[PDB]
């Protein structure tokens, strides 16, 4: 099925010189790809967006999706807090920068344009227990200084 | 899955809108490499908080979140952190990272402004993932404490000192070439 | 206050959820240890236990300190 | 630092795996 | 075969009741603090505060009246363990003493109503009722069960009656086991 590609670069919703994917109607500016693709050196063959690459990689199998995300979380056990979020970045296409809506409505003198113009009118356990004990010692010392201060001011 | 919000301070929103007017109306671009990288600001936040936390678990969480935000600055600056114009400069660094045979390390270049951008965008990001409620609240508390700490240093990293000295100005006027791609010519 | 260990809801309908935050979780007394029943690892329990111990030590220290400051205030009051 | 060594000592002393699992569950319930 | 989907926590509550009223030899302390009258009335009231359509509120009050009448007509017949019946019987006798008839709706707690709900699939399977009415009743009882699953921390807390007081359950004496269990 030969679907028509969108005349707007889906990353910046603007029209211009863009390369299109053969498996999704999304087209993207050469400056919007990750990494930005040089219009002089084009990727030879069938080029796909990040979403299509990830999809064909996972072969539409949700079990593989969960397996790979679980492995990715298991490997990122130093930044585990972000792990899940990380697995989402390399799967989805990029977009330009737009602040959230609640930031748009903070001040009344600023208004938004349709073009995007905005106008005004292990070792680690040892280290961590060490930090614990050193801060504890520091603050109990500060408490001792509190007591010394109170005693010196009240004795006089 | 959940609905979640960050109580962003108002002055950081003011800095955000000022940055928007500088890049989109005044046609300015951030000076790269920034004098203070994201490594420096995140490392200073981590190192100044690590001297105030008592229990080991709190500090383990602090360090894990700091390193995670470093990795996210790296993985997101090229994806969602730049406006239409700045991408050119980004691709510029790309070409430079191409000629030096050195992989691009976005964290060692940019300033706290793009980190503020990423933090402000973070709510939708964390809302689009399947993170449980407790880890979501943890992420949000960490981010809000970091935002308060940054607001304490609002001038040291964001205030344009002496607009008469171009050598320290954060934003520089774009060349005639940049507006060429900006107007799509 | 009463139990912390639930029933064993088998027929293979039990929710094992390995959390993405391991150092400040609360989650149950329904732990399962690995190298809604929530899985966990040894280092997480190590850190939770030492966190409890150090927080409690600081709490006791601050209690003794409040006692001593009230005492010295009432003492100089005399 | 030395508390890591305490946990290693406990794992050594208990010897068996299941009893160490029970020990860790005691610790977490605490 | 009609099917009902009890929440898992209510299944755990029913199984812990199976424990208590069986070989721990306990019974339910009566008249319970929160009966079936009060529970069904509060449920009907809170849900009517949300229901907009008149037919919906009519169906709600109709099902609630029907469930109260089934409590009155079922607690004695099919909702009591063998160990408990003496208690019920005793109360029955006390009724004949004061000439005030016994209607369980005002005396027995939510747990026997939950037992009734648990049996209700088979009851409705013994019917000749039409399919849509059966499914309507099932959906009504499932909405009620979701309400109960939200309120299962106000209603079904355990208190270990051997050490404080006034628990959801109380112990029986040796004479009680003798007469009720092994007559
Ligand atoms: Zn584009
Ligand atoms: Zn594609």
């Amino acid at each position: 099925i030969d679907f028509e590609n969108e005349d707007f670069c889906s990353a910046c919703n603007q029209s211009g010189s863009f390369l299109c994917c053969d498996t999704c109607p999304k087209s993207f500016h050469f400056l919007c790809l990750d990494p930005p693709i040089d219009p002089n050196n084009l990727p030879k063959g069938d080029w796909h967006c990040n979403e299509c690459k990830f999809k064909i990689f996972i072969n539409n199998s949700m079990a593989t999706l969960k397996k790979i995300e679980s492995n990715f979380i298991k490997q990122n056990n130093n930044v585990k807090i972000f792990a899940k979020l990380l697995f989402n970045i390399d799967s989805h296409n990029p977009k330009q920068f737009q602040l959230p809506n609640y930031i748009k409505e903070t001040f009344p003198a600023v208004k938004t344009g349709s073009r995007g113009q905005y106008s005004d009118e292990d070792e680690n356990s040892i280290k961590y227990d060490f930090f614990d004990k050193i801060y504890k010692s520091k603050m109990v010392q500060k408490r001792k200084l509190f007591q010394f201060q109170e005693s010196l001011i009240d004795k006089l | 899955t959940p609905k979640i919000s960050l109580q962003i301070p108002i002055k950081l929103k003011s800095v955000l809108v000022d940055d928007w007017e500088y890049v989109t109306k005044d046609k300015k671009i951030c000076r790269l490499p920034a004098d203070v990288t994201v490594e420096m600001v995140l490392n200073k936040y981590e190192h100044e908080v690590s001297q105030e936390l008592e229990s080991p678990g709190s500090q383990s969480q602090l360090s894990e979140y700091c390193a995670g935000l470093k990795l996210y600055f790296d993985k997101c600056l090229g994806n969602m952190l730049l406006y239409r114009l700045e991408r050119l400069q980004y691709d510029e660094l790309l070409k430079k990272s191409s000629k030096d045979q050195k992989p691009l390390v976005p964290i060692r270049i940019y300033g706290a402004i793009h980190l503020l951008r990423l933090i402000s965008v973070l709510p939708e990001l964390i809302s689009s993932t399947t993170m449980d409620l407790q880890s979501c609240q943890l992420l949000i508390k960490q981010t809000e404490d970091f935002l308060v700490w940054l607001l304490m240093h609002v001038d040291e990293y964001f205030n344009d000192k002496d607009p008469n000295r171009s050598d320290d100005a954060l934003y520089v006027n774009t060349s005639s070439q940049y507006e060429g791609v900006a107007l799509g010519m | 206050k009463v139990w912390k260990k639930q029933r064993l809801i088998n027929k293979k309908n039990q929710l094992y959820y390995e959390p993405l935050q391991k150092i400040g979780y609360q989650n149950n007394g329904n732990i399962q240890i690995i190298p809604k029943i929530t899985q966990i690892d040894e280092n997480s329990i190590k850190y939770d236990f030492f966190d409890k111990i150090y927080k409690s030590k600081m709490v006791q220290k601050r209690k003794l300190f409040q006692f001593q400051e009230s005492l010295i205030d009432k003492l100089v009051s005399n | 630092n030395e508390e890591v060594t305490f946990f290693e000592k406990a794992k050594r002393y208990i010897g068996n795996k299941h009893l160490y699992t029970e020990f860790l569950k005691i610790l977490n319930l605490y």
